[PDB]
This record gives structure tokens, C-alpha cells and sequence, in this order.
RNA sequence: AGUUACUAAGGGCUUAUGGUGGAUGCCUUGGCACUAAUAGGCGAUGAAGGACGUGUUAACCUGCGAUAAGCUUC
RNA sequence: GUGUAGUGGCGAGCGAAAGCGGAACAGGCCAAACUUAUCAUUAGAUAGGGGUUGUAGGGCUUGCAAUGUGGACUUGAAAACGAUAGAAGAAGCUGUUGGAAAGCAGCGCGCAAAAGGGUGAUAGCCCCGUAUUUGAAAUUGUUUUCAUACCUAGCGAGAUCCCUGAGUAGCUCGGAAAACGUUAUUUUGAGUGAAUCUGCCCAGACCAUUGGGUAAGCCUAAAUACUAAUUAGUGACCGAUAGCGAAACAGUACCGUGAGGGAAAGGUGAAAAGAACCCAGAGAUGGGAGUGAAAUAGAUUCUGAAACCAUAUGCCUACAACGUGUCAGAGCACAUUAAUGUGUGAUGGCGUGCGUUUUGAAGUAUGAGCCGGCGAGUUAUGAUAGCAAGCGUUAGUUAACCAGGAGAUGGGGAGCUGUAGCGAAAGCGAGUUUUAAAAGAGCGUUUGUUUGUUAUUAUAGACCCGAAACGGGUUGAGCUAGUC
RNA sequence: AGGGGUGAAAUUCCAAUCGAAAUCCGUGAUAGCUGGUUCUCGUCGAAAUAGCUUUAAGGCUAGCGUGAGAUCACAAAUAAG
RNA sequence: UUCUCGCAGUCAGACAGUGGGGGAUAAGCUUCAUUGUCAAGAGGGGAAGAGCCCAGAUCAUUAAAUAAGGUCCCCAAAAUA
RNA sequence: UUGUGGUAGACGAGCGUUGUAUUGGAGUUGAAGUCAAAGCGUGAGCAUUGGUGGAUCCAAUACAAGUGAGAAUGCCGGCA
RNA sequence: AAAUCCAGGUACGGGUGAAGACACCCGUUAGGCGCAACGGGACGGAAAGACCCCGUGAAGCUUUACUGUAGCUUAAUAUUG
RNA sequence: AAGGGUGCUUGACUGUGAGACAUACAGGUCGAACAGGUGAGAAAUCAGGUCAUAGUGAUCCGGUGGUCCAGUAUGGAAUGG
């Protein structure tokens, strides 16, 4: 395309703008799509969200949910999923590896965890902080194996 | 970018005042009251159309009553015998025979009046 | 834009959007509810469609 | 006896012209918002701001201060 | 980080501190010990040496190694880069329309100069300038070099002795600061009141263990905030109702006792060559003449719209019930964006305006005298949804900042969304919560991200106009009320 | 000298204004209340109902409209039994 | 006309027939249920009329057949017994 | 073939103004403005000629808006 | 000069209509245009009704309405033997 | 019979709950069936309050009992869940 005639796909750009003040022909004038009269046509505007006219709202209704850990966060932690990592060309899966790949970053030192239960068909050889019973038994299931780091 | 009107809103207005050309003083010069004229002269022009319409036949089914009526034919009959005769003609072009050809009207009228229907 | 306080604390979100939310009329007056009645407020349960775009907008 | 035009004191319509008026168009020793640098003060050695006065020059404006529309030096 | 932890008549709302990525980076100095000299040395005071701390430092006594490196630092000398005036600075003629050439056409030329302004129209080569090369007697700014003051210096041993900021830190009673509506931390109006490196404070009440740090003394460049002003320049900013209220001599005229309030108004022509002279008139002025391309460009000075006021060709109108038009329709008068043409309309049929707000308006409801200009859905930051594009299954995409034209962009992976969910939570994990239960039930056992456009929405004045009011500051007892 | 003054007292007077001056500022106060909101064409096209509401001239949800997608029959309409 | 998503407007109704409540078998009264129109709908009949009857306007035609209603004149259209 | 009354409202397709960026073009042999006329379009709107006027303007494709006036006892100016 | 003014070429009777018509339906009357008068109408003009109601409006005033507070009074504590 | 009397008892249970009624939401109503351990009865069967429909009040805040959760460096505690 040149400079002198430039187009963009069809339905991309343009679109229907909604001229509010604009005559009546566009369907859209005198009043501007606001009703007649009422609290919502005044410059104000929709009142607060949630509000119900009085009435209480349905928030204030119902119990508040309780935080047991009051002032903490929960420990976040880095999850290899087996249904995934499959897909993912590595072996001998530890901290460092993970660096290379990029899957974690190096400024972090979150520990590891492995989690899933999808058959692998190579073995690998973990080096996980935590791992599951049977996701245990899967990768033992082959010929891999998982040491957990202490 | 300050858009400024200016040959926008005249041309639009003086369209107006165009149509409203032949009003009477203030209907003509100023651009509101020519605006309302030229709406309700619309209105009026729309309605008298299907008025027209009518108002035609109604004189043509006049004029062909009276040219039957110095015949001692009702218009109420001669419709009905052109009818069973299967003449089909616009009252119009009756009513323009019995005013322009009177004897080829005449004509007509001998036909419908004895002669066997079909 | 700030998330309510009160909208939050009170509905919990889940993987496909629902919003979860606690039965009321389960704080005092136990005695002037049957053991049916309480059992059933127990559970949890999810905003109405009347009020999931209410919600969805203040959360 | 019957059907009849001319009237325009004045008014109406169309078009053309003249007058009041400054809309539209073009322009601007003028404003606005910033960029890159400089600088961020003056005053008892009399400040900022004013009054008065000064011409071969009516008033006003500007400059100037009894050395008064300017004085000396580089 | 996140609108997260929290804080809120837990309502409206408010909202960090860590950590991470960047801009810049700098650490110094007193009191006390100890010692010197002097004050009727009752010093408990003055002037010096010594010292400035936390993997404790310093003083006391005793040795080694040191003559340096660096400052937030004084005076000078020299040099460089600038600021306040400037100098030089290339290249065209002919013909045509035209009042006038620079336009147009032909043939050329210069360029580190094709930014701009003027010149009788629209000039690279007519002029001033611009690119580029340069230049300061005098004042002043920045930087560098040399010298010169002032400050600035390591590692041991022994002694077991001394010093390390008091109405101070804590505590009580009332307040406050921090995101916190008073509370661990910070601060203080009243009262009380400690200890001295095996010491004191802190790690969200508090105690013990562990660890971190040295209060009650001072000074500190840089990155950061802003533009009244000076120089250069820019604008998908305005172009006399716009832009500053003010393009003009505007905070003026004017209004008010005062504080205070506060306008309108620009354009002759290239050049005044601004109309000598004649006629009418008392004169202004007008009509000729003259200048000029144009005088219907004449100082009333670019263009000159409508409402409004007058003149006239043509048609109609003085027995006529009219939202004034419409559909038919004679006669009259003309001839065009050549079109079953145009102007008027004797007469016939039909016919109670426009917006607003209402169940319902011709309305005896409302708003507009007419004309012209101005006059009301925007911007910034986020959320959702529709459409479209880029990249894709260990995806997608950067924010600040740095370089670059006030650029596209490159670097920057800090982070954000998705990839595994469930539970209040520890926790478990394709499962999880409830429960004695695995039974049952709830939720899950998949379909992404960054932009562009549109619609809606949240915070901001949020489509525009309108209150009676409230709070804070100033001006008024020249009118009037009282008193002297 | 103004949440003040003065008042032989009437809500008198305080610069033609006084149930509390005049002026500037917060300020573009707020107004569920009036008025206004500017170009065109095409397709479709309502409601004036229920509950709650210090709610009754307002608001929220449901009901009725519109745009996109899905459901082909078991869904929904018109007649007969 | 069912399900999901985006954007609404509406919460003052009026009259006519039918079945009632309040009123007095009064109201162009007020409050309900149902069938229609107007609201948001012109045209023809009703002399004139938002709601009654016939019906649903895309534009042009000086064409034809009809609905409610009507055929002495106004005003289109009739005659017999 | 079925359709095309319509307020509140929803959706879709377009016109017009000013400026910017790329292309091309017109203009003292007369541009914009401005007036008149017996033209062209389904609608916003668009041309042709002549008079006045004296220097800028037009077409196409995109982009950005202080982008559309008949009403607000609207503001200003003029005139009834 | 002035308020006023949607454009007007601006009759009467009965009826109708948003319920009291210069403009609608049916009839009657009336040559065009002034001047001097007097006020019947144009629900005439001037004043976004002061009466009434509405607004989760304002202001002034009152009290054993609520919450506070100036001032007054009592006690502890410091100055304080 | 769902009314009256007698005997034995406490199902006037624990964890739940497919499917429906009615509803704007919040809430309300009926309920097969499963697991645990019981009462009556020889057994089949019945019992998750009464012949049925009124006898009731959200959220916030604080208090009480239990508790397989948290405990702001660590162990507790405070304070929460
Ligand atoms: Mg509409
Ligand atoms: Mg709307
Ligand atoms: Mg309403
Ligand atoms: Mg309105
Ligand atoms: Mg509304
Ligand atoms: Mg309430
Ligand atoms: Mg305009
Ligand atoms: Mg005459
Ligand atoms: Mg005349
Ligand atoms: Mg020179
Ligand atoms: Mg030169
Ligand atoms: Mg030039
Ligand atoms: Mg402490
Ligand atoms: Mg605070
Ligand atoms: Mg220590
Ligand atoms: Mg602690
Ligand atoms: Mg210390
Ligand atoms: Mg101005
Ligand atoms: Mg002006
Ligand atoms: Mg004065
Ligand atoms: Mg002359
Ligand atoms: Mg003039
Ligand atoms: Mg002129
Ligand atoms: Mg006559
Ligand atoms: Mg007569
Ligand atoms: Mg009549
Ligand atoms: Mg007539
Ligand atoms: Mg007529
Ligand atoms: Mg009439
Ligand atoms: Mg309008
Ligand atoms: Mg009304
Ligand atoms: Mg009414
Ligand atoms: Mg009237
Ligand atoms: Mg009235
Ligand atoms: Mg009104
Ligand atoms: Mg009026
Ligand atoms: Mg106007
Ligand atoms: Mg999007
Ligand atoms: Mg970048
Ligand atoms: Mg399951
Ligand atoms: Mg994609
Ligand atoms: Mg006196
Ligand atoms: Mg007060
Ligand atoms: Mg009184
Ligand atoms: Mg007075
Ligand atoms: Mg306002
Ligand atoms: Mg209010
Ligand atoms: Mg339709
Ligand atoms: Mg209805
Ligand atoms: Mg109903
Ligand atoms: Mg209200
Ligand atoms: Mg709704
Ligand atoms: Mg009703
Ligand atoms: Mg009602
Ligand atoms: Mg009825
Ligand atoms: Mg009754
Ligand atoms: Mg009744
Ligand atoms: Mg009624
Ligand atoms: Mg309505
Ligand atoms: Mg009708
Ligand atoms: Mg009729
Ligand atoms: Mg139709
Ligand atoms: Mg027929
Ligand atoms: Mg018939
Ligand atoms: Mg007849
Ligand atoms: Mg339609
Ligand atoms: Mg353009
Ligand atoms: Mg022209
Ligand atoms: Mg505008
Ligand atoms: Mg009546
Ligand atoms: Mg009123
Ligand atoms: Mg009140
Ligand atoms: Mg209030
Ligand atoms: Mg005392
Ligand atoms: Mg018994
Ligand atoms: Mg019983
Ligand atoms: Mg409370
Ligand atoms: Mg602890």
C-alpha cells in the first residue's frame, strides 16, 4: 500500500460512533439515550454501584468470609506440573536447569514443588523440595528418579 | 481546532427559503416561519394527492350520470348493464367520450342498453 | 478503580467465574429455626444471575 | 330590461436596484502551550511602585532626572 | 509490588511498609574521658592538644610502619570552552498576458546556502539574510593544570582501670503521626522517673532464647519541585463574539464611600499620487475635472450576508369570514441550467403552527419579536464486552530509565495475565472441602496473551444552564442608631 | 463592625439592601427539581406492571424491546379429538 | 415466545364492551380481572370528537373491485313492490 | 417469496466542516468569499453559468477533532 | 420613547373540543382604510403564585429533642514550706 | 380416622441429600434415598416433632462452649479462624 492509499482491514478500525447531541436523524438526539426526566438523565449521574434504591444492598445482607492466617500471606510457591513438563525438553530437572530453561527466575528462591499425575514414558530425575505420593509413584512407575532437597 | 460555521448553516437555510418562494410577507423572509410552511405545505401536498384521486372520480361519475340522465339511464343501471356486457372502460374516458365524441358515445349506451349481455 | 471492601471479604471468586458467597440467617435466634433449616443454610452456595453483573463489577 | 372593463386611496407576489448592518472569507508589530539553554532576585551606597518636571516639539505615549529626549570612556 | 496486607457507624471510603527494577551517590564533625596554660584557681570557667564508635570504639602504658592519598577545601598564575556588539558570505537574462512579473514559456547557473522576510501577483540566482568560516578593548560564567594554605593515614602488645550525650529513655493521665478511627513504633500538655558494654533499644501486646542496632549532639553536594524574566525555536494551537480581561494609549473609559467590578473598538491604495480647478450651496457636502489598473478602492476607506427601510417592469386585489398553504383552474405578461417552461392567481375541493411536557395541547398550559454569530457527551487513569491484527502452546508483553530528531525504534523481563484446582487456614493435589465415610453433595478434571477501534461503566466539575444557602477573609458609622 | 454594632424595642437602623451588611475566595457548592442538548437514511420496536425501598416526582431486580450465538423437535405457536 | 451474553427505555396511563368491589345500579369518579384502541397510528363513518365501527400509510398514477356507512340538495351514488 | 406506520430505545450504513500526511491539478487570461437563475441526487447534500470580489484553492486515500443550531423568560450586535 | 410581540389577511349564534374558541362543524352577518371615544373579550400586560402541596431544600426562633461546648462550681495533682 | 385409653420409650437423632413447588433477590416449602447408632413391634413397617396453614428479625459488633487451623525471628501467650 502507498502512502496516497492506505487502507485498513475490513471491520478493524471504524465502527458506529454514537453521536449523543447530534440531531434526531441519527436516532440519538434531544435527549441522548438518557430517558426522560429522571435521576439517571441528570448531569450526576448512575448513583453508586450496588446501591438498590435503600434497601439493603446485597453485600450488607450476608456474612462476612473469615481469614484464619489474619496479617499473613500465603506461602507462594513454584509448581512442575507432569502433564506439561513432558513437553518441555530437559533432564536431570533441578534449580539451576530450570534457570537455563527460564521457567524460574533467577532472583527467586521460591521452592520447588512437583505436582501431576500424566504417565511420562522418559525418565527424569527431579530434585524437588515437595512431591506427591502418587506423582511419586508415577515417575518411579518409570525408570526416573526424585531426591527432596531439605 | 476551532471548526468555525460559516456557509454551512446559510445554504442549509437558504434551501428553506427557496421553497418558501411565493409566501405571504414574514413566511417567505425569515427562515423559521418558511421552515413550517414548507412542512405543512408538504403535509398538504401529500394528503391532496390521494384527495386528487378521488375527487377526479367523483366528477367523472357526474358528468356520466347527467349524460345518462338525458337518456332516461340512471348511473346506477348503466354500470350494471356494462358489467353483464363485459365493456370495460374508465368512467374517465366515458365521461371524455360523452363530452368530445357524442355519437360514438351514444353508441356505447345503444349496446349497453338491449343488446344480449355476453 | 477500588475494589469494594465490603464487596470483597464477603464473595469469594472460583476458575470459572462463579461467585461464592455465604447463607444468612445463621448469626443468633437458633431456637426460632429447625435443625433442617440449619443444616441446609450451612452450606455455601453462589450469587443469583440477578446480582452475578452487580457483583461482577464491584469486585 | 340582461351580461359587461377600465379605479388602486393603499396592499400582496416575482424580479432588479439603492440605503442602514457587519455575518462569511483572506490577513495580522497580538495571545496560548511548550522545548533547548541562561538565570533565579532588588534594597539604608535608598528598593518595587508612583507624583512632579525636562523639547527649538499642542496634547498624549516613550526616554530621561535640575548634567533631565541626555553626560564620559572603551 | 496492588487497589495487596490491612484499616473503616467494617458503611461511604481510605490505603501503606518490605522486596524488585532504575536516576544520583559522600560521608564528615563535636561532648566526655586524658592532658596543657590561666582565671582571690573554692572552676563547676576560658583558650589549646586527644576523640567520634557497633564483626564495640576511644583514653592509660609500650613498640613497629608511615610521609603518602583524598576532600564537600583559601589564595594566586596559566590555558581552554562560552555569554554580552559584529565581518565575510555563490548563482539570470529573454519573450507573453498584465497597471506592475517574481507568475507562464525558452535557454542557463549556484549550492555545507531550497529556513524566513521584503520587493507593484506565486523569486534558490532583486535585496536583507540563511549554511559555512570567523572575530572582543571591557565585564562575566564553566572547566582543566601548577603551586599554595586547612583537614585528611595502618597493623600489634599489655593493662582489667576510666569515658561513650538525664529531667533523658521508660511509666501514668489527655491528644495526636503513621494506611490505621490510637496501638507494637514516633511525638507531647500535666505528673513521676532508670541503667552504664555481663550496659541500653528493637524484631506489632508480653515473657525467655536467638539475632539486629548503638537514642537522648551537629553539618551535609547529586538526582527532585517551579518559571515572573533573558536568547533561539516549535505547534494536525487562536485568528478580532476566537486567543490573556486587554492586537488601539486596558485594568483605560465607566460603576461604587470603599474593598471591589469592569467593556467595546484592527484592514484605503504598489505608491497619498488624500481629489488642484469649475458648478450649486452659507458651509459641510454633492456633481464634474484630475491622479490611479480600479474612485461603486475617497479618509463613512478589504470582502459586504440576513433581518429592516424605500423605488420600479409584470400579475392580482375595494360583497369579503382568511395557521394564509395545497390540489385543480381561466385570463394576463414573458422566454429558460429547453425543460410535458417561468411570473401572478378570477374561481372550485381540502385544510385549527413549531418545540416542550403530558393519558390527553389548535390551546383559554408553556418557550421563542425578527436576523446573524456563539452555545450543551470531552480528557486523563482503570474494568467489562463486541470486532480486527501481531505472537503462540514451558506462551504473550513490557513499566520506569538510557540512546535517538520534542521521532518510529533498540536496550531494559522489574513485573503482569495464562499454565491446577479445592479449602477460613495449616494443608493436599487431578484432586480437594464437608463428614467416621472413599458413600452423597459443592468446586474442578482447560482453552492464551499484547495491542487498535467501538459501546457501557468507576474516580475526577463529568452533557449544559439555574438556587435559597454554608465557611474563611477583607471594605464600609460621609445615610442612619447611640455616645463623647 | 457583622454567629457583630446600635436600638424611649418596630425584627429599628448599620451607604436607595438586614430573621442578620457589601465584596472576594473554597466554588464550576449541591439540586432524586424545571428548561435545553445541534446532520441524514434504512431494519426492528416497548412500558406505564410485581416485590423491596425514611420509599410514593427517585432507585434496584424481575416482566416487555433490541444486537449476537445456540437449540430443528422431544422447543414454541394455530386448529380438531 | 426456550437458553447465554452486550445495550437499553419503562415504574404518572386514558377510554369503550364485559364480571365485580367502594360510591347512591351517580359521576368523563376510584380500585381490580379480561377483550380492543389511543399512547407510539394517518385514512373512511360518526356534522365537528385520541380511546366507538371499518382497517393498518414504501413512493408515483386524473386506473378498477370493495369494508363500515350511505344514495332529494348541500355531497359521490336507487330503483321498483 | 415474505415484507417496508411509529415515540422511548437498540442496531447498521452514509453526508458535511476545519486541519495534517501522501499523491496529482487549477488560479491577475481571475481562487476563496458573496448574490441571482427556469439544474442533479433517496436523504443529509452537489454542481453549471453570469454579476461583485481581489489571492489562494480543489480531487482521491487515510488520520485528529473546540465537527453539524430553532427553541435553554439562553449571551452579544443589529433592526422591526 | 415604553412595556408587548410564533407568522397573521384577526365577525356573530348554537354545538364540539384538554371539559368557557378570531381560527374546528353547521348557519347568520359583514364594501377597502382611518380618526375621536369607552373598556366587554383576546382565560389582556407587568411579577418561573406570596396562599396549598411536594423536596430525605435553606434560614430564623423555642424547649425537660439528641450530641457537644463557652462560662460558673467541686475535688485530685504541680508551683508548695 | 388424624378422636379416647394403656405399655415401652425420646427420631423434639448425627452427616447428608437426587428431584420438585413457589419465587426479582434474600429467603421459604415438600422430599425419595444412603451411611452411623437407637426407640416401639413377633415381624412387615413406622419415627429427622405435633391433623395442615400464623407463633417471627438480615448484616455489623461483642460475649459463651468445643476445636485435628493460624500464632508477625524461634517456644509459648495475646489475638484471631
Ligand atoms: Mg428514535
Ligand atoms: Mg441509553
Ligand atoms: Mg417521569
Ligand atoms: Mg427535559
Ligand atoms: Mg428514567
Ligand atoms: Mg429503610
Ligand atoms: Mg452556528
Ligand atoms: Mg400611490
Ligand atoms: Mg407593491
Ligand atoms: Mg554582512
Ligand atoms: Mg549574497
Ligand atoms: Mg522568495
Ligand atoms: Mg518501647
Ligand atoms: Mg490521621
Ligand atoms: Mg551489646
Ligand atoms: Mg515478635
Ligand atoms: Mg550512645
Ligand atoms: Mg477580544
Ligand atoms: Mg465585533
Ligand atoms: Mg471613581
Ligand atoms: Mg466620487
Ligand atoms: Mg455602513
Ligand atoms: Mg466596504
Ligand atoms: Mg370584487
Ligand atoms: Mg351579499
Ligand atoms: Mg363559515
Ligand atoms: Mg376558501
Ligand atoms: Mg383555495
Ligand atoms: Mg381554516
Ligand atoms: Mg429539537
Ligand atoms: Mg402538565
Ligand atoms: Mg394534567
Ligand atoms: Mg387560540
Ligand atoms: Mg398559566
Ligand atoms: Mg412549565
Ligand atoms: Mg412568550
Ligand atoms: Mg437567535
Ligand atoms: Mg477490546
Ligand atoms: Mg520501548
Ligand atoms: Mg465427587
Ligand atoms: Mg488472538
Ligand atoms: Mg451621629
Ligand atoms: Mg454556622
Ligand atoms: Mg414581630
Ligand atoms: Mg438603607
Ligand atoms: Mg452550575
Ligand atoms: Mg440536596
Ligand atoms: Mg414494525
Ligand atoms: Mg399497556
Ligand atoms: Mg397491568
Ligand atoms: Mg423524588
Ligand atoms: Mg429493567
Ligand atoms: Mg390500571
Ligand atoms: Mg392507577
Ligand atoms: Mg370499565
Ligand atoms: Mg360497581
Ligand atoms: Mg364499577
Ligand atoms: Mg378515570
Ligand atoms: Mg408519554
Ligand atoms: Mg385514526
Ligand atoms: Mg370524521
Ligand atoms: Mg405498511
Ligand atoms: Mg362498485
Ligand atoms: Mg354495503
Ligand atoms: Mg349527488
Ligand atoms: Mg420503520
Ligand atoms: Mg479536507
Ligand atoms: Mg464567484
Ligand atoms: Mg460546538
Ligand atoms: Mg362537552
Ligand atoms: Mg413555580
Ligand atoms: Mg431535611
Ligand atoms: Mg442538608
Ligand atoms: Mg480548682
Ligand atoms: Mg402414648
Ligand atoms: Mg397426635
Ligand atoms: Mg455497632
Ligand atoms: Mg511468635
Amino acid at each position: 500500500m502507498e502512502l496516497n492509499q492506505l487502507k485498513s482491514v475490513p471491520k478493524a478500525r471504524n465502527h458506529k460512533t454514537k453521536t449523543l447531541g447530534r440531531g434526531h436523524g441519527s436516532g440519538l438526539g434531544k435527549t441522548s439515550g438518557r430517558g426522560q426526566k429522571g435521576q439517571k438523565a441528570r448531569k450526576s449521574g448512575l448513583t453508586r454501584p450496588g446501591f438498590e434504591g435503600g434497601q439493603t444492598p446485597l453485600y450488607r445482607r450476608l456474612p462476612k468470609f473469615g481469614n484464619a492466617r489474619k496479617g499473613f500471606l500465603k506461602q507462594e510457591w513454584v509448581v512442575l506440573n507432569l502433564n506439561k513438563i513432558a513437553k518441555l525438553k530437559l533432564d536431570k530437572i533441578n534449580r539451576a536447569s530450570l534457570i537455563e530453561k527460564q521457567v524460574i527466575s533467577a532472583k527467586s528462591q521460591l521452592p520447588i514443588k512437583l505436582i501431576g499425575h500424566t504417565k511420562l514414558e522418559k525418565p527424569l530425575h527431579f530434585e524437588v523440595h515437595k512431591v506427591s505420593k502418587q506423582a511419586l509413584k508415577a515417575v518411579e512407575n518409570a525408570n526416573g528418579s526424585v531426591k527432596l532437597l531439605e | 481546532m476551532r471548526i468555525k460555521g460559516g456557509k454551512q448553516t446559510r445554504v442549509r437555510r437558504k434551501k428553506w427559503l427557496k421553497q418558501a418562494s411565493g409566501s405571504f410577507g414574514t413566511r417567505h423572509a425569515s427562515y423559521k416561519v418558511a421552515k413550517q410552511t414548507v412542512i405543512q405545505a408538504a403535509k398538504y401536498a401529500y394528503r391532496d394527492r390521494r384527495n386528487k384521486k378521488r375527487d377526479f372520480r367523483s366528477l367523472w361519475i357526474l358528468r356520466l350520470n347527467a349524460a345518462l340522465r338525458e337518456q332516461g339511464m340512471t348511473y346506477s343501471v348503466f354500470i350494471n348493464l356494462l358489467k353483464k356486457h363485459n365493456i370495460e372502460i374508465n368512467r374517465k374516458v366515458l365521461s371524455e367520450l360523452a363530452i368530445k365524441e357524442p355519437s360514438k358515445f351514444n353508441l356505447i349506451v345503444q349496446k349497453v342498453k338491449s343488446e344480449q349481455p355476453k | 478503580m477500588k475494589v469494594k471492601s465490603a464487596a470483597k471479604k464477603r464473595f469469594k471468586l472460583t476458575k470459572s467465574g462463579q461467585i461464592k458467597r455465604k447463607h444468612a440467617y445463621t448469626s443468633h435466634l437458633a431456637p426460632h429455626k429447625t435443625t433442617k433449616q440449619k443444616r441446609h443454610l450451612r452450606k455455601q452456595g453462589t450469587v443469583s444471575a440477578s446480582d452475578f453483573k452487580r457483583i461482577g463489577n464491584l469486585i
